[PDB]
RNA sequence: AGGAGUGGAGCCUGCGGCUUAAUUUGACUCAACACGGGAAACCUCACCCGGCCCGGACACGGACAGGAUUGACAGAUUGAU
RNA sequence: UCAGCCACCCGAGAUUGAGCAAUAACAGGUCUGUGAUGCCCUUAGAUGUCCGGGGCUGCACGCGCGCUACACUGACUGGCUCAGCGUGUCCUACGCCGGCAGGCGCGGGUAACCCGUUGAACCCCAUUCGUGAUGGGGAUCGGGGAUUGCAAUUAUUCCCCAUGAACGAGGAAUUCCCAGUAAGUGCGGGUCAUAAGCUUGCGUUGAUUAAGUCCCUGCCCUUUGUACAC
């Protein structure tokens, strides 16, 4: 894989920190991540990585893939994306 | 133009059987007992029964945050 | 203002018939000439599958169905008072759809 | 030999709209529909086959890999292996097998030779 | 019958763009290569001038 | 490669179909818009909607 | 008590059996044999003949930025660009 | 003189047809429907997977569901006249070019609004053919033509010309059925890019005989007796 495609993976994991998928190999385009052609393998095998070190949430269905953040994710996320913990994700803005 | 009566009165069900299974395989620790779609244009809203209510939602409102945005960001509808 | 409209569809009768006599009862409040709810030919879907999973025993089928009643009520009204009776009975089960002038 | 009253050598420069006509409705919508770059990739190496032989020398044989294409009148004279599934076969483009398939002389079965019954 | 089993490896000179630039003492940069003429290989991005032909990198273009 | 992988065309016929809810092919109800497996579908069919009266 | 038949002919389909490179396989009294939603030109597809790809996560040690990997035009071989 | 049975009157109706279905059991079928699953095998000349081509259909012979029939209570050709359950974004209205399958454009319909008055077939009313291997019966084959598809040769189908097979009501045996029921006849759904001789539904025409028994097939209960208690 390139590395640019993986940089916009966890950029959705932070502010609501859920990912999904399809499980279709060969579908050329994952739709949630338009605009930067990347394939539903390439997001697919990379969260499978990602189940390894223990920072998704596994969780199948009829056929779409589920991917929680971990407790550990955000610690992780704050560092890789260079991010200050005074900005609050959707986590604690309401109430 | 819209789909048809029949094919829109089935395509409210398997929209309610996908959301159970998957409900059922995550939510098989914390007493899931079954859903309550309750359609409207405005906001289709979802309610979940369950044994002990208060550990479903995490941390003050936590981990259902989760499954909101992850049945937004599934069945195609915007949040 | 003519033909002003309201499709009412549901999966069960009871539910259905409640909110269409609601519906009328609350044209009746307004003053309205209304036309009453008409009753379209309902529709049954027929499922026959076979019961086995694998294809063994005594060929016994099943056949499934989905009855859709649907209703029409027609009301002769402007249009800033249909929204307003619409958005009082709200029901799970049914489904409401308009249509205006 | 002449193929729907007209002979061999009037063939060879016939050009494709007036090839058309002397065909079959499924060869005519085979070459209406189009030929794709399996196919112009065999016409490539089949006037290949032509150039790089020696003229008394019938070309290698050019195994091939389209079973369903059609005789056209160009490709007459070449040696062709035609795959069945298991084998090839060199089979001789003989003139009068025009409006055929490749794929019809390679019989992708043994003929069935019968014995005396097993169980019964 | 045998297994008939390859992979062409690469095979890297030590930092092959000496093998493209050259420069002498007065300091001018010769590149003795070919420069590939399409945009998105231009100006940094070299062929390689072969025994009958150049080859591109990136659009494997080929001469005479 | 890259480009013939899934070269071979899945429009129409069973390759291009399959199962909502398994991935199958085989015994696959069309009508109305489900694409489900018959076998799939009588494990959902209460909660579809789909009742036996006769 | 009867009625329509089937078993007789041709054809169609499903099983045995003979072959086949392969003719994928389950099911053999009622309770197998137009059953496997099984009417399969490719896919389906299991079977046979070949040919690519890793879609071997992760952990360990080595190779390691004098590179491991990839596309490779043209010619050769191939069924293929 | 009890539960109830039989006949009649009044009545739309004096049995409508299904769905669901106990305890206890099968060493019944199904890992080939499942991201239901245990072990075992296999995992980079892969039993993973894609690509391409064959095969699944091959054919001296047996066995089962069916379809067409063997004619005159019929066939050929005109004319007339009637449905219901259903499907539809791919269903189709209308004008033109064609023997026809089909080409063209125009619209409607996400549907009691359009196809659609769903102008169905047996049946009916006339013409011709008259008991013969006939024009019955259409198999088998040669040629074209047109569609669906990446692709039709191992005919995918469909149309038009030809060729004309057995077949003269079918032994031993055996199946299903008691009323809008057999049976004849078409239409729709599933499968479906192309597709029904299959199946699942629907209407149309519409009877013979029975309203009884344990003789056969098989099941159950009570009195026998056991050397039985797998
Ligand atoms: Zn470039
Ligand atoms: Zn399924």
């Amino acid at each position: 894989m390139p590395k640019k495609n993986r940089i916009a993976i966890y950029e959705l994991l932070f502010k609501e920190g859920v990912m999904v998928a399809k499980k279709d190999v060969h579908m050329p385009k994952h739709p949630e991540l338009a605009d930067k052609n990347v394939p539903n393998l390439h997001v697919m095998k990379a969260m499978q990585s990602l189940k390894s070190r223990g920072y998704v949430k596994e969780q199948f269905a009829w056929r779409h893939f589920y991917w929680y953040l971990t407790n550990e994710g955000i610690q992780y996320l704050r560092d890789y994306l260079h991010l200050p913990p005074e900005i609050v994700p959707a986590t604690l803005r309401r109430s | 133009v819209q789909i048809s009566k029949k094919r829109k009165f089935v395509a409210d069900g398997i929209f309610k059987a996908e959301l159970n299974e998957f409900l059922t395989r995550e939510l098989a620790e914390d007493g899931y007992s079954g859903v309550e779609v309750r359609v409207t244009p405005t906001r289709t809203e979802i309610i979940i029964l369950a044994t002990r209510t208060q550990n479903v939602l995490g941390e003050k409102g936590r981990r259902i945050r989760e499954l909101t945005a992850v049945v937004q960001k599934r069945f195609g509808f915007p949040e | 203002i003519h033909r002003i409209r309201i499709t009412l569809t549901s999966r069960n009768v009871k539910s259905l018939e409640k909110v269409c006599a609601d519906l009328i009862r609350g044209a009746k409040e307004k003053n309205l000439k209304v036309k009453g709810p008409v009753r379209m030919p309902t529709k049954t879907l027929r499922i026959t599958t076979r019961k086995t999973p694998c294809g063994e025993g005594s060929k016994t089928w099943d056949r499934f169905q989905m009855r859709i009643h649907k209703r029409l009520i027609d009301l002769h009204s402007p249009s800033e008072i249909v929204k307003q009776i619409t958005s009082i009975s709200i029901e799970p089960g049914v489904e409401v759809e308009v249509t205006i002038a | 030999f002449t193929y729907r009253g007209v002979d061999l050598d009037q063939l060879l420069d016939m050009s494709y709209e007036q090839l058309m006509q002397l065909y079959s409705a499924r060869q005519r919508r085979r070459l209406n529909r189009g030929l794709r770059r399996k196919q112009h990739s065999l016409l490539k190496r089949l006037r290949k086959a032509k150039k790089e032989a020696p003229p008394m020398e019938k070309p290698e044989v050019v195994k091939t890999h389209l079973r369903d294409m059609i005789i056209l009148p160009e490709m007459v004279g070449s040696m062709v292996g035609v795959y069945n599934g298991k084998t090839f076969n060199q089979v001789e483009i003989k003139p009068e097998m025009i409006g055929h398939y490749l794929g019809e002389f390679s019989i992708t079965y043994k003929p069935v030779k019968h014995g005396r019954p097993g169980i019964g | 019958t045998t297994p008939k089993k390859n992979k062409h490896k690469r095979k890297k000179v030590k930092l092959a763009v000496l093998k493209y630039y050259k420069v002498d003492e007065n300091g001018k940069i010769s590149r003795l290569r070919r420069e590939c003429p399409s945009d998105e290989c231009g100006a940094g991005v070299f062929m390689a001038s072969h025994f009958d032909r150049h080859y591109c990198g990136k659009c494997c273009l080929t001469y005479c | 490669h890259q480009q013939l992988y899934w070269s071979h065309p899945r429009k129409f016929g069973q390759g291009s179909r399959s199962c909502r809810v398994c991935s199958n092919r085989h015994g696959l109800i069309r009508k109305y818009g489900l694409n489900m497996c018959r076998q799939c579908f009588r494990q959902y069919a209460k909660d579809i909607g789909f009742i036996k009266l006769d």
